C-alpha cells in the first residue's frame, strides 16, 4: 500500500511521543496530537518509494530536566535488522553525549543483534520495539491503570515506612509491556493508582525484576 | 509508639480466656470477687469485665519487633 | 441428565477447592494490618483494599451519583438566602445566624464545593451509574434510628446549627483511621482507604439534607457521630485472621 | 467495540467485520477445474475474454457471487493477492465484473501436472483473503442490557445509556485488531487471559482476571464479596507472572518444602 | 470577582510557560536536527 503505510506512520509517530511524554522527556503539545493531514503535509504523504521514508522521521528529544539527557528513536528499514545495521545506529551516538534510544524494528531483529543490545547495554542503553506494538498506546486500555514510577529518594521511603524490605513487595518483571513503555530496568519501583470500588482508590507498588 | 490496633482482637480473647481460666483451674489466685461461683471460665470471664487479667500480650509485627500491651490496656470488644 | 450431573459435579468441584486452598491457606493479616503471606512476601497492603471485615459491611446507596447537574445542586446545597425557607427548617435563632454571617456562609458554600469534587471523583470510580455499594456502617438506618431515640418530631423546626454538621463529620473523618500516621506516604494512603466511606459520609450528613429531611436535633446528631465511629472502629479486619481461608 | 461513526450504523460497522473475519479463497471459490489448454487463445472453454488480453496448463476457478459480495470483494485484489503470495513465477488472467461467471485463469510460466494441483490446495486452504488469522467467525450484536452499553454522562449530568454496535469474535488476536481503525483501542476487552497479559501487562491481567471471575460467579445471580475475589487475583498475580492454582503454579513457588509436600507430589519435592 | 481575575491571569501565566518551553524545543529542535542530518 500507500495510504496504509502512511496511515501507519502516523500512528507509530503519534505513539511514540505519548511515550517519550510519559518517560518524562519534552515534547510539544503540538507534536503531541497533531492530526494525519498535517503530517501529510509535514512530510510527504507517500512511503512508497518516497518523502516520508524512514530514518527520516526519527526523532530527538532531551529529557525534561536534564536537558543533556537525550533519547533517539530510530526507525529501521530493514524489516528485520541485523548486527551490522545496529552497529552503526550505535556508531553515529557515540558521537554525541546520547545513551538512550530506541528502535522501532518493522519485524524483529535478528536474535544476533538482541545480544549487542544487552553487550553494549551499561554504556549505551537501547531498546527495541516492534512496530506493531506501538500502534495502540496501552496506557489508554481501560485495564491498565496508572503507573508511575518511583524515585530512588522515595522508594526507601516506602520501605521504610512499612519496614519492608525490597524482597518482599510485589513483582512486576521487566519485559511486561508497562514496564518497557516506562523503559525501567530492574529494581526500580513502580506505583500503580487502581480504582477501587471497596475503597475508593488503591496504591500498590511493584517491585521490577 | 506502639502502633498496633488498640482493641482487642476476637482471637486474643479467645487466648487469653482459655489461658486465665486455665491458670485459675490449677488453683492461682484469683483477681476479683467471687459472688459465689466456681466455674473457671466464668470466672475468668469476670476478670476480663474488670479488667484485671494479669497478662500481657506480646503482639510480633512482620519485621520482627514486637509490642506488649497489658490486657487492662486495650479495649475489649465483646 | 440431572442425575448424572450431580454425580459429577460432586467431584469435580470438590477439586477446585482443594486447589484454592493449598494456594492461599497461609495469607492472613498481620498486626501490621497488611497482608501477607508465609515468607512475609506482602500481598495486599490493606485487608480489601480497605481493611474492613466483610461481616459487618452492608449494601448502601449513593446519593451524588447519578442525580443531574440541577437536581444534585437543588438537594445538597442548602441555600441561605432565602429567609421564609428557613425559618421553616431552623429554629428562629439559627436563621439570623446563618443569614448574617458571612463565615457560616463561606463555609456553607465550601462544603458544597466539596460534595461536587467528590462527585467527579464518584463518576471516574463508578463508571456506568451504579449506585449499589457495600460500607461499613449503615447510615440511613443509623439516622432512622436517631429520630425514633430522640423522638424527632420531623414538623416542628429543629436546633442543630448548620455549621455543627459540616464540622461535626470533619471531626469524624478524622477518627476513621485505617492507615495510622502522620508521614505523607501514610496520611495519603489514609486518605484512600476511606475515601468511598468519607464521600458517602460527606453526602449523607449534609447540613441541607439534615435539615430538610433527617431534621436531627443537635442531641440526636452527638448520639449519631459517637455511633457511627464505634460501628466503624468494629469493621476493621482483626489481625491474626486467615483470610486466605476464607478467599478460598 | 467499535469507535466513532461505525458505532451505530450498521452499514459501516459491517464491513468492519468483514476486514476482521478470516476470508480464504476455500470460501469464495466454487469450481475448480484444472485443464490442459495448449494454447492460450484456444480455451477449451467459450471465454472471448482471454482473447482481448492475448504454460499449457490453467486452473480455471470459477468464483462465488453471494459469497463475493457478502465480503464485498473485487477480483483486483484477489488477482493481485494471487500473485504477491506465489511472486511472479504465475500470470492470472482475470474475468471482468459484468460477466455472470467469476472464473479466473492461472498458468505457470518460468511433475509439472500434480503442481496446479499442489499450488491448488495450498492457495484454497489458507490464502486470506481479508481479514486477520485465528479469528474464525465475527457476529454482530446489539447490546440489550446496560452492561456493554456504551455510557456517557450527558450535558446535564444523568447518566443515558447509548445503543451501539458491537462486535464479538470466536478466535483471538487483541494486538491486531485493537490496532485496528475504528475499533475502540479503549474497550476492547479478550476474555483470554493469557492474550492480555502478553499484551497489556501484569497489573491489567489482574482487572481481567477478576471481570471473568466475576462473571462467572454473578452469573447464576448469587454473590461473592468483593474481599475475596482480590484476593484470589492478587496472589495469582503477585509475583509478576500469571501463577495457575495447578500443581505447577504454586509448588514453584518457594514456600518450603514442608508445604509443598502436602499439595502433590509429596515425594519428588522432598 | 478580583480573585476570578487574578485566577485567570495566573492561568494566563500557566499559558506563558507553555509558550516559553514551547520556544525551548523548538530552539534545540534546530539543533538537533543537525544530528538526524548528519546521523544519515
Amino acid at each position: 500500500d500507500d495510504e496504509e503505510e502512511t496511515y501507519r506512520l502516523w500512528k507509530i509517530r503519534k505513539t511514540i511521543m505519548q511515550l517519550c511524554h510519559d518517560r518524562g522527556y519534552l515534547v510539544t503539545q503540538d507534536e503531541l496530537d497533531q492530526t494525519l493531514e498535517e503530517f501529510k503535509a509535514q512530510f510527504g504523504d507517500k512511503p512508497s518509494e518516497g518523502r516520508p521514508r524512514r530514518t527520516d522521521l526519527t526523532v530527538l528529544v532531551a529529557h525534561n530536566d536534564d536537558p543533556t539527557d537525550q533519547m533517539f528513536v530510530f526507525f529501521p528499514e530493514e524489516p528485520k535488522v541485523g548486527i551490522k545495521t545496529i552497529k552503526v545506529y550505535c556508531q553515529r551516538m557515540q558521537e554525541e553525549n546520547i545513551t538512550r534510544a530506541l528502535i522501532v524494528v518493522q519485524q524483529g531483529m535478528t536474535p544476533s543483534a538482541k545480544q549487542s543490545l544487552v553487550d553494549m547495554a551499561p554504556k549505551y542503553i537501547l531498546e527495541q520495539f516492534l512496530q506493531q506494538e506501538l500502534l495502540i498506546n496501552i496506557t489508554e486500555h481501560e485495564l491498565v491503570p496508572e503507573h508511575v514510577v518511583m524515585t530512588k529518594e522515595e522508594v526507601t521511603e516506602l520501605l521504610a515506612r512499612y519496614k519492608l524490605r525490597e524482597n518482599q513487595l510485589p513483582r512486576i518483571q521487566a519485559g511486561d509491556p508497562v514496564a518497557r513503555y516506562f523503559g525501567i530496568k530492574r529494581g526500580q519501583v513502580v506505583k500503580i493508582i487502581r480504582p477501587s470500588e471497596t475503597a475508593g482508590r488503591y496504591i500498590t507498588y511493584r517491585l521490577v525484576q | 509508639k506502639r502502633i498496633t490496633t488498640p482493641y482487642m482482637t476476637k482471637y486474643e480473647r479467645a487466648r487469653v480466656l482459655g489461658t486465665r481460666a486455665l491458670q485459675i483451674a490449677m488453683c492461682a489466685p484469683v483477681m476479683v470477687e467471687l459472688e459465689g461461683e466456681t466455674d473457671p471460665l466464668l470466672i475468668a470471664m469476670k476478670e476480663l469485665k474488670a479488667r484485671k487479667i494479669p497478662i500481657i500480650i506480646r503482639r510480633y509485627l512482620p519485621d520482627g519487633s514486637y509490642e506488649d500491651w497489658g490486657v487492662d490496656e486495650l479495649i475489649i470488644s465483646d | 441428565e440431572g442425575l448424572i450431573d450431580t454425580a459429577v459435579k460432586t467431584a469435580e468441584t470438590g477439586y477446585i477447592q482443594r486447589r484454592l486452598i493449598k494456594s492461599m491457606e497461609s495469607v492472613m493479616v498481620k498486626y501490621d494490618a497488611t497482608v501477607r503471606n508465609s515468607i512475609n512476601q506482602v500481598v495486599q497492603l490493606r485487608y480489601g483494599e480497605d481493611g474492613l471485615a466483610g461481616e459487618s459491611v452492608e449494601f448502601q446507596n449513593l446519593a451524588t451519583l447519578k442525580p443531574s447537574n440541577k437536581a444534585f445542586e437543588k438537594k445538597f446545597r442548602f441555600d441561605y438566602t432565602n429567609e421564609r425557607a428557613l425559618r421553616r427548617t431552623l429554629q428562629e435563632d439559627l436563621v439570623k445566624d446563618v443569614l448574617s454571617n458571612a463565615h457560616i456562609q463561606n463555609e456553607l458554600e465550601r462544603e458544597f464545593e466539596r460534595m461536587r469534587e467528590d462527585r467527579e471523583v464518584l463518576r471516574v470510580i463508578f463508571p456506568t451509574g451504579d449506585s449499589k455499594v457495600v460500607l461499613p456502617c449503615n447510615l440511613l438506618r443509623m439516622i432512622w434510628n436517631a429520630q425514633k431515640i430522640f423522638h424527632i418530631n420531623p414538623r416542628l423546626p429543629s436546633d442543630l446549627h448548620p455549621i455543627k454538621v459540616v464540622e461535626g463529620v470533619k471531626e469524624l473523618s478524622k477518627k476513621l483511621v485505617i492507615v495510622n500516621g502522620d508521614d505523607p506516604l501514610s496520611r495519603q494512603a489514609q486518605e484512600n482507604a476511606t475515601l468511598l466511606f468519607n464521600i458517602h459520609l460527606r453526602s449523607t450528613l449534609c447540613s441541607r439534607r439534615m435539615a430538610e429531611e433527617f431534621r436531627l436535633s443537635g442531641e440526636a446528631f452527638d448520639w449519631l457521630l459517637g455511633e457511627i465511629e464505634s460501628k466503624f472502629n468494629q469493621a476493621i479486619a482483626h489481625p491474626g485472621e486467615m483470610v486466605g481461608a476464607l478467599a478460598a | 467495540f467499535l469507535l466513532g461513526q461505525s458505532a451505530r450504523d450498521a452499514e459501516r460497522a459491517k464491513d468492519i467485520l468483514c476486514r476482521l473475519e478470516h476470508t480464504t479463497l476455500r470460501k469464495v471459490t466454487a469450481n475448480t477445474a484444472i485443464y490442459y489448454d495448449p494454447n492460450p487463445q484456444s480455451t477449451v472453454v467459450a471465454e472471448d475474454q482471454e482473447w482481448v488480453n492475448v504454460s499449457p496448463w490453467l486452473l480455471r476457478v470459477e468464483l462465488d457471487r453471494k459469497h463475493m459480495t457478502d465480503r464485498k470483494l473485487t477480483m483486483e485484489q484477489i488477482a493481485e493477492k494471487i500473485n504477491a503470495g506465489f511472486g511472479d513465477d504465475l500470470n492470472c488472467i482475470f474475468n471482468d465484473d459484468n460477466a455472470e461467471k467469476l472464473v479466473l485463469r492461472i498458468r505457470i510460466m518460468n511433475d509439472d501436472d500434480v503442481f496446479l494441483r499442489c499450488i491448488e490446495s495450498n492457495m484454497l486452504t489458507d490464502m486470506t483473503l481479508q481479514g486477520i488469522e485465528q479469528i474464525s467467525k465475527v457476529y454482530m450484536h446489539l447490546p440489550q442490557t446496560d452492561n456493554k452499553k456504551k455510557i456517557i454522562i450527558t450535558e446535564d449530568g444523568e447518566f443515558k445509556a447509548l445503543q451501539e454496535w458491537i462486535l464479538e469474535t470466536d478466535g483471538v488476536s487483541l494486538m491486531r485488531v485493537l490496532s485496528e481503525k475504528d475499533v475502540d483501542p479503549v474497550r476492547t476487552t479478550s476474555n483470554d487471559i493469557v492474550e492480555i497479559f502478553t499484551v497489556l501487562g501484569i497489573e491489567a491481567v489482574r482487572k481481567a482476571l477478576e471481570r471473568e471471575l466475576y462473571h462467572v460467579i454473578s452469573f447464576d445471580g448469587s454473590y461473592v464479596n468483593y474481599r475475596h475475589l482480590a484476593l484470589l487475583c492478587d496472589t495469582m498475580t503477585c509475583r509478576g507472572h500469571l501463577m495457575a492454582i495447578t500443581r505447577h503454579g504454586v509448588n514453584r513457588q518457594d514456600t518450603g518444602p514442608l508445604m509443598k509436600c502436602s499439595f502433590e507430589e509429596t515425594v519428588d519435592v522432598l | 470577582r478580583q480573585k476570578l481575575l487574578k485566577e485567570q491571569e495566573e492561568k494566563r501565566l500557566r499559558e506563558k510557560e507553555e509558550q516559553k518551553k514551547l520556544l525551548e524545543q523548538r530552539a534545540q529542535y534546530v539543533e538537533k536536527t543537525k544530528n538526524i542530518l548528519m546521523f544519515t
